């Protein structure tokens, strides 16, 4: 099992460490919640003077803010991670976002029948190792270029210029959507990319 | 008769009673509620069928993009608002500070019936009218503006009823600020006002510093349609529309929820017979929850192409806004110990939902918040289970815990424990597996907003046909459970 | 209740009630009085409640149809307007829900099934026959309804 | 305030008959209440039983 | 609703009494804040049987002869008002 | 006081008994119950029924 990219390798790792942190958490206040709960159907531990305390209050509240920090230390170098490899590229790519098709270098790319909603009859190719650019925009409406297996999801809006680095590792296709409401084929404009 | 049907609509179309204003706010909430509910369940019957089961035809989509809007629009601002902020804001209002009546007796059915203009104009646009507004309930331009389903007048109509709804939502929160500020009694200082009071002062501020943006958006849409301008076109700048609708966008959110912290604490001090953990500390917190949703606007947007700068900073805002949120909820926990609250109360369980509910849904969307994570997620069916899990299951359950907590006082008539139990039951599991599925159907790519999904999502639309059966079985349980409150015996023998 | 106007005729300022025998309503625009008698929220239940009585009788046909009206009115009222505007969406429902439309359903074929665990996963579906044909209540599937072409 | 102990005497006899013939009826007045507002919140009136 | 007071089954034969009476029941439902209900037992009463039902507990028990009491159908009980006390 | 003269005087009482601890010849409640549907008229149907009957 490969990863198709570095950059949704990265953001995987992210993902985990807050889904660890969170489960964490969730774990904590659901003991605490148990022992209250069950304190508490049983009319045991009844005290209407403990409205106050000072310091579990200051405690509490300073205690997410130390672990929240790392969380957004990490955000941020993975969106720069994510931005770092522009400029290295020796390959072009425009994208248009037409209503409810594609078009790649002046060459369309329509939902076939052999496959139901995922296959396309012109894929969009990109080589393997090799750093590419991709230009993305649209004639009509709002679209959304959406590979989000390789860390890629970016609006075609129209007369807006996007700019997009795009780099394959595993050969084969990868299947994305158009991921922004566009018309009645909004749910019928798949992408297709081939890494060779 | 006559005097006597011109003396009711007489009573209930010229009064200023804030009571009266009150219970109409309450009423024309819960029917919108209602009717968006249906239509959830046409966009679910959608959904759960294979084949365009409903619609029959991909040209005709465009209906099912207007459930879909019409669902959002009628969900967020004639459910919600009037009811969190309309029902128990004027009916409580005055009488938690001992007074009369509110500020501007005047201005105050003013924004009733500017509410009912606006559902009324929505209704027949929406309804009576072919080809309708079907451009989701953010509305994005050019879409909305040069598009070929969207070309009817309704469009136009449905962009008015924002408008009137907007001016409504403006004057009721001019009023219960000036009523809360100088009405109070004797004795009674700014901050000793109870809790209920403080978040309406705080939404109401909300409310008052970006609706102005949200009705210059509206109106660039208007102009683009109708004097054919290029505000939003490709010569223009979508993401200037976007910029404003979403900067009324989130303080729109945050005006919705905290009402339900400020109904949830007062109910709590009334259930549970001790007062609130820490009173001035979650005052402090809803104040600064308040202030810091002005300025994380832009998380809605991380795909658009903003500098990098900008995600960075966005991405560390949400996760500011996301600190107090947690205080409160340590708060509430920590209210709940000690206490004697009643241990066969649909209030308490209702309670309890709504703490679990916005505990996961503000981690859902605080993992939403890191902009590279958003590149991943952004319009998938996380997004969706995010805000449902938020909105249909705290501050649904918020106005649960006020329903069954103030049926009793506003009526005089006790409340069917184990009919509201069956009620309330089933609207969380029901709910649950509707949305839940959701979080794992957006992780593998799942677009949102499309009637037709690829075969790869079958178990997810699986779970949520258990779920919609289920919810409509709860939401017929609950409207019978009202018929059956105001209504007498009907049988009677002898033992 | 009761109108109070003997009091305020003989109260202390009687001039400013007689603007009370012109076209006026007692109740919303006459000002109050001392002894005025007080004026409840919900008047029917705040008279019903302590006598022990619900404010509405199912078995009067009036007060049957007045809370039909409040519960279930603008329910209704919607429905039917969007049934009349929207014949062929209602069409569709009823033709879906009971087994009338089979998008491309065949004779004896079987078919994918999974509930949860994540996307189609080949360790975990089963494959499930139509119990209705293998019972015998179905031998061929309508085709004269609407089909999506195109799809 | 008794400041002697001859006042404090008469204070003691003072309270002995109070709470013979003053403070014993009103606390059993103050149970029955008690107990009569319990038991008209109750038969599925009110939240009686529930806590406490 | 108007139906009988409440009434003292007493069995001759087997001398053994009893009290009895007709109970109004209706399907449950949510209650009223601002009522207590009335007396339905004994209805228009000031609820003096149970007191009656009280005092004569030991008169019935010690042995009446209630020969002079009209019977319940063909059986051995006859019927005993709780108007007014029972001494005999 | 009156109150402790009543009270002690109450507490001498129930040490003798009462009726619900003393009295003997007493039937149970479901078979009145059940002599009272079979034998006397039903005050809604005027006729006597059988047994309890819900309708
Ligand atoms: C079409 C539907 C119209 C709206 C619904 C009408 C229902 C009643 C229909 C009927 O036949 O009533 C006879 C019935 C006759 O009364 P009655 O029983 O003989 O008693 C005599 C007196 O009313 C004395 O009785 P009372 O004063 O004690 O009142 C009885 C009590 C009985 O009420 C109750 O017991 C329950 C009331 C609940 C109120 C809300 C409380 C908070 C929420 C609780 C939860 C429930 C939510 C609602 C239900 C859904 C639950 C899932 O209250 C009411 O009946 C009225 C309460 C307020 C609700 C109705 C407001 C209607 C006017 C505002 C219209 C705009 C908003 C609605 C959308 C349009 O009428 C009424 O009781 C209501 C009074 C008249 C209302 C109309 C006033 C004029 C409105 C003009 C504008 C109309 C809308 C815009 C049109 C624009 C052009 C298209
Ligand atoms: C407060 C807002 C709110 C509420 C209550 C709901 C309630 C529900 N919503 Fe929705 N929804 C939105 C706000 C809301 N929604 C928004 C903003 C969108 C996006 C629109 C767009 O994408 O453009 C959306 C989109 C949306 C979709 C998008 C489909 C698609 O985009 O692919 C779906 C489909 O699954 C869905 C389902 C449901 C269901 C099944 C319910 C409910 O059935 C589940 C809970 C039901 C309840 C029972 C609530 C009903 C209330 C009453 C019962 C009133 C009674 C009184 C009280 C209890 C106070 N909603
Ligand atoms: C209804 C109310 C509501 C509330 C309260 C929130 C709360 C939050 N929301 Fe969201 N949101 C919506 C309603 C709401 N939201 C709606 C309707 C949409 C969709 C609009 C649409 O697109 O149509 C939306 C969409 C939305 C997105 C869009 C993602 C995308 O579109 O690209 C994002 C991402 O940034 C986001 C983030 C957040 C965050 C970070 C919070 C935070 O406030 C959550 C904070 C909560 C807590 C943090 C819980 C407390 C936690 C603890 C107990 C301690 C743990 C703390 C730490 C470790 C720090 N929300
Ligand atoms: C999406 C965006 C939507 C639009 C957002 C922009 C704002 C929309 C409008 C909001 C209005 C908010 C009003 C705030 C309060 C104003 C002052 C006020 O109420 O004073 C007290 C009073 C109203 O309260 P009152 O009448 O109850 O008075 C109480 C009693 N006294 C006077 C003693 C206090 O105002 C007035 O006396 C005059 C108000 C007149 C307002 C309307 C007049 C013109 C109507 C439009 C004409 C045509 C236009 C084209
Ligand atoms: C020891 C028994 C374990 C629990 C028995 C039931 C689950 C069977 C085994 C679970 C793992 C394999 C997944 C297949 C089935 C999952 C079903 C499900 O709920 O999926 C949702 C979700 C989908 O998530 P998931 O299954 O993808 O979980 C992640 C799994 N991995 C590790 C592979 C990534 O399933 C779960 O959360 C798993 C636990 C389910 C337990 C539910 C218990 C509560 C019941 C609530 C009411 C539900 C009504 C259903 C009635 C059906 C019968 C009448
Ligand atoms: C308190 C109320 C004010 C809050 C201000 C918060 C400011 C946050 C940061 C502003 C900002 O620059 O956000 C980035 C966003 C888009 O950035 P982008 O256009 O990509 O970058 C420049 C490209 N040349 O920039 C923008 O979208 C422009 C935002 C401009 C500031 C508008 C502030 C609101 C004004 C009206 C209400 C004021 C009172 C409330
Ligand atoms: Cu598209
Ligand atoms: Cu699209
Ligand atoms: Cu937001
Ligand atoms: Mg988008």
């Amino acid at each position: 099992m490969r990863y198709g990219n570095r950059e949704i390798e990265s953001i995987i790792l992210f993902f985990d460490q807050t889904i660890i942190l969170y489960t964490s958490i969730i774990n904590a206040l659901i003991v605490g919640i148990i022992i209250i709960i069950r304190k508490w159907y049983n009319r045991k531990g009844i005290c209407n003077q403990y409205i106050y305390h000072i310091k579990i209050e200051v405690i509490w509240t300073i205690l997410p803010i130390i672990f929240l920090i790392v969380i957004v230390l990490h955000s941020v170098t993975v969106i720069y991670n994510l931005e770092i490899n522009k400029g290295t590229n020796n390959k072009y790519i425009n994208v248009i976002g037409n209503q409810w098709y594609w078009i790649y270098n002046n060459i369309e790319s329509r939902i076939s029948s052999l496959g139901r909603i995922i296959l396309v009859d012109q894929p969009l190719f990109i080589k393997a190792n090799n750093n590419t650019h991709l230009i993305i925009s649209s004639l009509d409406v709002i679209h959304s270029f959406a590979l989000p297996t390789l860390g890629i999801k970016v609006d075609a809006i129209p007369g807006r210029i996007n700019n997009i680095s795009i780099n394959g590792l595993t050969q084969g296709l990868y299947v994305g959507y158009c991921s922004e409401l566009c018309g009645s084929g909004h749910a019928f404009m798949p992408i297709n990319l081939i890494v060779y | 008769m006559i005097n006597n049907i011109m003396h009711m609509i007489n009573k209930y179309t010229l009064t200023t009673s804030h009571k009266i204003i009150g219970i109409l706010y309450g009423y024309m909430g819960y029917i919108a509620g209602i009717l968006g509910y249906i239509i959830s369940m046409l966009i679910r019957m959608e959904l759960n069928t294979q084949g365009l089961a409903i619609v029959r035809k991909v040209k005709e989509v465009t209906i099912y993009n207007n459930w879909i809007t019409i669902h959002g629009l009628i969900m967020l601002f004639v459910f919600i608002m009037p009811v969190g902020i309309g029902f128990y804001g004027n009916y409580l209002i005055p009488m938690l500070i001992g007074t009369s009546e509110l500020s501007m007796p005047r201005m105050n059915g003013i924004s009733f019936w500017m509410l009912i203009v606006g559902v009324v104009i929505f209704v027949i646009s929406n309804v009576l009218m072919s080809k309708p507004i079907s451009s989701g309930w953010t509305l994005y331009p050019p879409l909305s503006t040069r598009d070929a389903d969207n070309i009817g007048v309704n469009i136009d109509l449905s962009l008015l009823v924002v408008h009137v709804l907007g001016i409504s939502s403006t004057i009721g929160s001019v009023n219960y600020i000036t009523t809360n500020k100088y009405n109070r009694h004797v004795g009674l200082t700014f901050m000793n006002i109870n809790i209920y009071n403080f978040s309406i002062i705080v939404t109401s501020i909300l409310l008052i510093g970006s609706l102005p943006i949200l009705g210059v958006a509206i109106t660039g849409l208007l102009l683009d349609r109708n004097i054919n301008s290029t505000i939003y076109d490709v010569i223009g700048d979508p993401v200037l529309y976007q910029h404003l609708f979403w900067f009324f966008g989130h303080p729109e959110v945050y005006v919705i929820i905290l009402p339900v912290f400020g109904l949830t604490s007062l109910i709590l001090t009334s259930i549970i017979h001790k007062d609130i953990f820490g009173r001035e500390g979650m005052m402090y917190c809803i104040i600064s929850i308040g202030v810091v949703g002005y300025f994380v606007w832009a998380h809605h947007m991380f795909t658009v192409g903003l500098d990098i700068d900008s995600r960075s900073y966005f991405s560390i805002a949400t996760s500011i806004i996301s600190i107090p949120t947690s205080v409160k909820m340590f708060s509430y926990i920590n209210t709940w110990a000690s206490g004697r609250g009643f241990r066969g109360n649909n209030s308490s369980w209702s309670f309890f939902s709504f703490l679990i509910c916005f505990c996961f849904g503000g981690f859902t969307g605080l993992l939403l918040s890191s902009g590279s994570l958003d590149i991943m997620l952004h319009d998938t069916y996380f997004v969706v289970g995010h805000f449902h899990t938020v909105l249909s299951l705290a501050a649904t359950f918020g106005l649960l815990i006020a329903h069954y907590f103030f049926l009793p006082i506003i009526f005089s008539y006790s409340i069917f424990e184990s009919f509201s139990f069956y009620h309330t039951f089933l609207l969380l599991v029901g709910a649950l597996l509707v949305f839940y599925p959701m979080h794992l159907a957006g992780l593998s790519g799942m677009a949102r907003r499309v009637p037709e999904y690829a075969d790869i999502f079958i178990p997810f639309m699986t779970v949520g046909f258990h779920g919609t059966f289920l919810l409509i079985f709860s939401t017929l349980t609950f409207i019978r459970s009202y018929f059956q409150f105001l209504s007498h015996i009907n049988h009677s023998n002898y033992l | 209740h009761g109108s109070n106007l003997y009091n305020r005729v003989h109260g202390n300022l009687p001039q400013l009630y007689v603007e009370q025998l012109y076209n006026t309503d007692e109740i919303l625009d006459t000002v109050p009085h001392s002894s005025d008698p007080v004026h409840h929220m919900f008047p029917k239940c705040a008279a019903a409640s302590p006598l022990g009585f619900r404010p509405y009788d199912n078995n009067k046909l009036w007060d049957a149809f007045v809370l039909w009206a409040i519960v279930y009115g603008v329910t209704t009222i919607f429905c039917v307007l969007h049934i009349l505007k929207y014949p062929q969406i209602w069409k569709h429902l009823f033709e879906t829900l009971t087994f009338q439309y089979t998008y491309q359903r065949e004779i004896g074929e079987e078919y994918v099934w999974q509930y949860g665990g994540g996307g189609l996963n080949p360790a975990k579906w089963r494959f499930v026959k139509s119990p209705l044909e293998e019972l015998g209540l179905v031998t061929e599937y309508r085709s004269d309804l609407d089909y999506p072409d195109d799809l | 305030v008794a400041k002697d102990k001859y006042q404090l005497a008469k204070q003691m006899a003072e309270f002995q008959y109070k709470k013979s013939y003053f403070e014993k009826p009103w606390g059993y007045m103050f149970a029955y209440y008690c107990d009569e507002d319990r038991a008209r919140l109750c038969g599925g009136i009110g939240y009686v039983g529930h806590h406490g | 609703m108007n139906h009988e007071r409440p009434w003292v089954f007493l069995n001759k034969v087997t001398g053994k009494w009893g009290a009895c009476g007709w109970q109004p029941f209706w399907k449950a439902t949510s209650q009223s804040l601002n009522y207590i209900p009335d007396n339905f037992i004994a209805l228009r009463t000031n609820g003096s049987w149970v007191r009656n039902l009280w005092q004569s507990s030991k008169v019935l028990d010690r042995g009446l002869n209630a020969s002079g009491y009209p019977t319940v159908g063909t059986t051995d009980w006859v019927r005993i008002p709780l108007d007014a006390p029972l001494e005999a | 006081s009156p109150l402790e003269k009543a009270i002690a005087e109450i507490n001498e009482e129930i040490k003798s008994g009462t009726p619900w601890d003393t009295l003997k010849n007493r039937a149970d409640p479901k078979e009145l119950h059940a002599l009272k549907f079979a034998q006397l008229p039903h005050p809604i149907t005027k006729k006597v029924e059988g047994k309890f009957k819900y309708f």
